[PDB]
């Protein structure tokens, strides 16, 4: 996230940090105390699939605090229609080995009904976008969970304003074209919240394309064309084997 | 009440009915109440609500 601010710890109970091999690969979303959703571009380069990790009810990643709860990735879930190493239909569904426990630090973003997304979230001006991402294009990583304010953008007027890939309907730009305020590399998966009425719904998932560009405005999957293909795999049961690709619609 | 306007005045989810007629719904976690389209919480975490600020204003 660049030109945010530090999310204040328990601001962002949603958040999932995603590690491989330790590592830091990308941003999640908790919708549920054993589903979370992120970004398919995340598992292009994957290759032990076993050494998945989501953290939830993390900060400060330079310490422990005891908040922190720690599960094995069971399920891996893309869209048939997601082309590794491209940005359209970015999105994926993991499954966790175990329940997370809900707590202060720990709870789940609302995925909403598509109709209400539609015909009311995506008129929402503003939404929040947040990471453990690079503070600066060609930057270094935040220790410190990041969250940025983020204006929605009608596909026209995101063309229009822009000076490469299309935006699809799959897709909905969001942010600022003065090269100030981004989500960036790092913060991929994470969420685009929305609020409404009191509450928090998922409206977008950090995707990719450099980051804070002049020019160029963010790029987020567009979770309400996805929420019925996500409903019905959470009714699933699981499979052997981490990826499953998953037909879409 | 049409769901597409004003949200139909819903807290949350509408539906549309044959009709004039309409219906609020909550999200798993959340009871409607009796003027039929507020959301209460059922649980000690629902969804998209932060903890440390219910409490705040609590
Ligand atoms: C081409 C890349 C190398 C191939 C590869 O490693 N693929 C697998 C992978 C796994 C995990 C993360 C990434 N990854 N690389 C770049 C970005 C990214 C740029 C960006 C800009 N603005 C916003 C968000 C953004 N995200 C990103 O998420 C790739
Ligand atoms: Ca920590
Ligand atoms: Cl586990
Ligand atoms: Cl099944
Ligand atoms: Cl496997």
């Amino acid at each position: 996230i660049v030109g945010g601010k530090v999310c204040p710890k328990g601001e962002c109970p949603w958040q999932v940090l995603l590690l491989v091999n330790g590592a830091q690969l990308c941003g999640g979303t908790l919708i549920n105390t054993i589903w979370v959703v992120s970004a398919a571009h995340c598992f292009d380069k994957i290759k032990n699939w076993r050494n998945l990790i989501a953290v939830l009810g993390e900060h400060d990643l330079s310490e422990h605090d005891g908040d922190e709860q720690s599960r094995r990735v069971a399920q891996v879930i893309i869209p048939s229609t997601y082309v590794p190493g491209t940005t359209n239909h970015d999105i994926a569904l993991l499954r966790l080995h175990q329940p997370v426990v809900l707590t202060d630090h720990v709870v789940p973003l609302c995925l909403p009904e598509r109709t209400f997304s539609e015909r009311t979230l995506a008129f929402v001006r503003f939404s929040l976008v947040s990471g453990w991402g690079q503070l600066l294009d060609r930057g270094a990583t935040a220790l410190e969970l990041m969250v940025l304010n983020v204006p929605r953008l009608m596909t026209q007027d995101c063309l229009q304003q822009s000076r490469s890939p299309n935006i699809t309907e799959y897709m909905f730009c969001a942010g600022y074209s003065d090269g100030s305020k981004d989500s960036c590399k790092g913060d991929s998966g994470g969420p685009h919240a929305t609020h409404y009425r009191g509450t928090w719904y998922l409206t977008g998932i950090v995707s990719w394309g450099g980051c804070a560009t002049v020019g160029h405005f963010g790029v987020y999957t567009r979770v309400s064309q996805y929420i019925e293909w996500l409903q019905k795999l959470m009714r699933s049961e699981p499979r052997p084997g981490v990826l499953l690709r998953a037909p879409f619609p | 009440l049409i769901c597409v306007n004003e949200n139909g005045g819903c807290e949350q989810y509408c539906s549309d009915h044959t009709g004039t007629k309409r219906s609020c719904r909550c999200h798993e976690g959340y009871s409607l109440l009796a003027d039929g389209v507020s959301c209460t919480p059922t649980v000690e975490y629902p969804c998209g609500k932060i903890p440390i600020l219910e409490k705040r204003n609590a």
